[PDB]
RNA sequence: CUGGUGUUGGCUCUUGGUCGCGCCUGCGUAGGAUAGGUGGGAGCCUGUGAACCCCCGCCUCCGGGUGGGGGG
RNA sequence: GGGGCCUGACUGCGAGGCCUGCAAGCCGAGCAGGGGCGAAAGCCGGGCCUAGUGAACCGGUGGUCCCGUGUGGAAGGGCCA
């Protein structure tokens, strides 16, 4: 009996999961139900399909982040605004960041991003370790001034 | 210490040839003098009918083989004169059960194997002093049995719960005669064999040096 | 032609006898019955063109219904 | 009427055999047995280098261990 | 009726007759290999006889090494018992 998951065998691992429920057993139940189904040259195609699809998913963003990744890790972080010596007036939140950095020098990158204790308030050079994505991302140079 | 030592030299699961298993029984016995190798082994049959009884000789002694003569009167004359060695009674026997083993061959005048077989089947059955009859060392013929003693045959015989064995290697005799007599042995028992006798013949075969470690092997090479 | 199985023919045929064995382990055997009678598998529901139900049996079955040959379910 | 089999699927509770492996373990009365027995003898003269001999207490009649303390 | 060693109460065979509608059944000198009893002439092919019995098949088992369904094998079979 060629099994194939749409789910459970657990609870829900509808991943590789062909199990030998055998007979008019798991026939029966499991599909009747409806919750996957056998072999068919059609599936085993599907899953090997599907599958391929989420891979091109998966490498090809590691890619769009590897290029945006590349170039704004050698760019530099630009930011403009009002304080006294030392410690803006009115703190540095990233979300403030992305608002800049898209605005200003183009690329459209989140705000739940980056890696921040807080809103940081003394400026110019200190740098972001800056998540980006899931297991690659940006530790950049930031600058900021109060252009006074 | 003296075996963690030998424990780590051999294997848990493995079956080596004869010349090869004889380099490590050496590998193994530093020991004291010398440790003395033997084969062990198991007999697919069963001992409750004296049908399968696998025993007799197979084949270095001479006239240096020492011999007891175990009799009572007129045998003791008779193995003594023809020329036994250490001649004696029951009593012989409860010594060599004590703490005496000095003779090299051990003869019986029928009228005392009872004894023989008995007080020191555990005694003699190791290295073989079980006085043995159609294996030239039991008979009213005491003194002719002691007598031939000599040729170079080394016995065997089965003990009843199925393990045979006896001298295969000194620690020191060449790894090659080692080999040598292991397999020697593997010839004169495979064949002793009982008739009425089917299943798988050889189970686990072993060799090595009393006290120590015991190698499985294939007494097929 | 209502008993059959669709995917296949199954009905009918079948003709048993009984003996007396004890043969090639010494010495001859011996003859008896002489009866003729059914046997068969097994039927259930699904359904074509526009209901219809089925039918068939075991067999066929686990196949046909599995997959469909000139009908579904 | 009745064992196996078929579409007669899930969940858990359970006692049986079997071979394998892993360590257990006794009684034919000082020559018929020592912790059975055959290969031994109780070590053919012996083994981690922590309880070594003397000494309490802990585990299926006990060694496997036992915590040691002790130690020519 | 006793003692002595011994076993032919053997194979391969039997020329030729008894009784016979059938198959049976029964008998036997001599011939060959191979023994046993005696010195040997010779007897010994169960027994003092006439009952102690049975087809053909159907199967077993101890030899054969004839047949072996492509040939090399073997299931299986033919023959001896």
């Amino acid at each position: 009996m060629k099994v194939i998951f749409l789910k459970d065998v657990k609870g829900k691992g509808k991943k590789g999961e062909i199990k030998n429920v055998a007979d008019g057993y798991a026939n029966n139940f499991l599909f009747k139900q409806g919750l996957a189904i056998e072999a068919t040259p059609a599936n085993l195609k599907a899953l090997e399909a599907q599958k391929q699809k989420e891979q091109r998913q998966a490498a090809e963003e590691l890619a769009n982040a590897k290029k945006l990744k590349e170039q704004l890790e050698k760019l530099t972080v630009t930011i403009p605004a009002k304080a006294g010596e030392g410690r803006l007036f009115g703190s540095i939140t990233s979300k403030q960041i992305a608002e800049s950095l898209q605005a200003q020098h183009g690329l459209k990158l989140d705000k739940r991003k980056i890696e921040l204790a807080d809103a940081i308030r003394a400026l110019g050079y200190t740098n972001v370790p800056v998540k980006l994505h899931p297991e690659v991302t940006a530790t950049l140079k930031v600058h900021v001034t109060e252009q006074k | 210490k003296r075996y963690r030592a030998l424990l780590e030299k051999v294997d848990p699961n493995k079956i080596y040839t004869i010349d090869e298993a004889a380099h490590l029984v050496k590998e193994l016995a530093t020991a004291k003098f010398d440790e003395t190798v033997e084969v062990h082994a198991k007999l697919g049959i069963d001992p409750r009918r004296s049908d399968q009884n696998v025993r007799g000789t197979v084949s270095g002694l001479g006239k240096q083989v020492r011999v007891l003569a175990i009799a009572k009167g007129e045998k003791i004359k008779e193995a003594e004169e023809a020329g036994a060695d250490y001649v004696g009674g029951e009593e012989i026997i409860q010594k060599i059960l004590d703490g005496w083993m000095d003779f090299d061959a051990v003869v019986a005048t029928p009228d005392v194997m009872g004894a023989v077989g008995s007080k020191l089947g555990r005694i003699l059955g190791p290295r073989g002093l079980l006085p043995n009859p159609k294996a030239g060392t039991v008979g009213f013929n005491i003194g002719e049995i002691i007598r031939e003693i000599k040729a170079g045959r080394i016995e065997f015989r089965n003990d009843k719960t199925g393990a045979i064995h006896a001298p295969v290697g000194k620690a020191s005799f060449p790894p090659e005669k080692l080999a040598d007599n292991i397999r020697a042995f593997i010839r004169a028992l495979e064949a002793h064999k009982p008739e009425g006798a089917k299943g798988t013949f050889l189970r686990s075969v072993y060799v090595t040096t009393t006290m120590g470690p015991s190698v499985r092997i294939n007494p097929h090479s | 032609m209502q008993k059959d199985l669709h995917p296949k023919a199954v009905p009918c045929k079948i003709i048993y006898q009984g003996q007396v064995v004890m043969e090639t382990m010494s010495t001859r055997p011996e003859i008896h019955v002489d009866v003729w009678s059914g046997v068969h598998p097994f039927w259930t529901g699904e359904e074509r063109f526009l209901d219809t139900e089925g039918r068939v049996d075991k067999f066929n079955k686990r196949f046909g219904d599995s997959y469909r040959r000139g009908s579904k379910k």
